[PDB]
């Protein structure tokens, strides 16, 4: 059970997408809860689960949807370890795609040094990159980057 | 049958849901060879359960003017859905006595004449009741067909 985030600007914020080993298919809103959810932005490194849009409100999916319903727990560190509940085929459309949004939205770099570790640090939000203020910027921030 | 219960008017069972949404066209003898999702596969929960109420489920009652259920009046039986009355011929004391013991008003009893007022003008579903001693309930006399 391998997740991914797709037709999203946001780093961490896409529609969900689920692939059985060969082949990628959406996943319709009516099989997910909270629990898959927030276990997907865990395996994803996203975090925490912030909204769950139906929909299809980050991008109309395609290729196939699958019928398989989630019943997580909710600690589970991946998708595959979740128990799960098949369900008749052709039950979802494609207009209700799942999506979700995660946490980690921010996006820092750091360019112009010439280690690749070195460098000033920029911030993209809004579109548009920029460089971070010195002001209030100390080492415990410093380490965390 | 007569009826097909559900929501678990019956009673809550304990074990695990066997079989979801079965699909028999009712002539088949084992109810295993109705269609099924799959055998140990299911969707609910305990608290849905179903329960059948078969042809021959019998109950004992007095009907009364004053109440529904009374210790004095028009003795009554329950047969394939419907309330019937029972004759008296061939009525004994013991019979009576276990009229009495099984819904839980006295030990003895005694027979009252017809009285002015009956409801609906019920049938009658069995008539000449021999009681032997010994049975508790009305169903282990033997009687007419
Ligand atoms: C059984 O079904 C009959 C016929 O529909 C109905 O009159 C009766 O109320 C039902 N009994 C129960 C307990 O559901
Ligand atoms: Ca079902
Ligand atoms: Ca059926």
């Amino acid at each position: 059970r391998e997740p991914r985030l797709v037709g999203g600007d946001i780093p961490c914020s896409g529609r969900v997408e689920v692939k059985h080993g060969d082949t990628w298919g959406s996943i319709c809103d009516s099989d997910f809860s909270l629990e898959a959810a927030s276990v997907l932005c865990r395996e994803l490194q996203c975090g925490t689960v912030v909204s769950i849009l139906g929909g299809a409100h980050f991008g109309e999916g395609n290729g196939q949807i699958w019928a398989e319903e989630f019943q997580c727990e909710g600690h589970e560190s991946h998708l595959s370890l979740c128990p799960v509940a098949p369900r008749p085929e052709g039950t979802c459309s494609h207009s209700r795609d799942v999506g979700v949004v995660c946490s980690r939205y921010t996006e820092i770099r750091l360019v112009n040094g010439k280690t690749p570790c070195e460098g000033r640090v920029e911030l993209k939000t809004l579109g548009a990159w920029g460089s971070l203020c010195n002001s209030h910027w100390d080492i415990e921030d410093a380490h965390v980057l | 049958a007569i009826n097909a219960t559900g929501s678990a008017h019956f009673g809550e069972g304990t074990g695990p849901i066997w079989l979801d949404e079965m699909k028999c066209n009712g002539k088949e003898s084992r109810i295993w060879q109705c269609h099924s999702h799959g055998w140990g596969q299911q969707n609910c929960r305990h608290k849905e359960d179903a329960g059948v109420i078969c042809s021959e489920f019998m109950s004992l009652r007095l009907t009364s003017e004053a109440s529904r259920e009374a210790c004095a009046g028009r003795l009554e039986v329950f047969y394939n859905g419907a309330w019937g009355t029972v004759g008296k011929s061939s009525m004994s004391e013991t019979t009576v006595g276990v009229v009495c013991r099984q819904l839980g008003c006295a030990d003895k009893g005694k027979i009252n004449p017809a009285s002015l007022d009956k409801a609906m003008s019920i049938p009658m579903w069995v008539d000449n009741v021999q009681c032997p001693k010994g049975p508790d309930t009305l169903w282990q006399c033997p009687s007419s067909p």
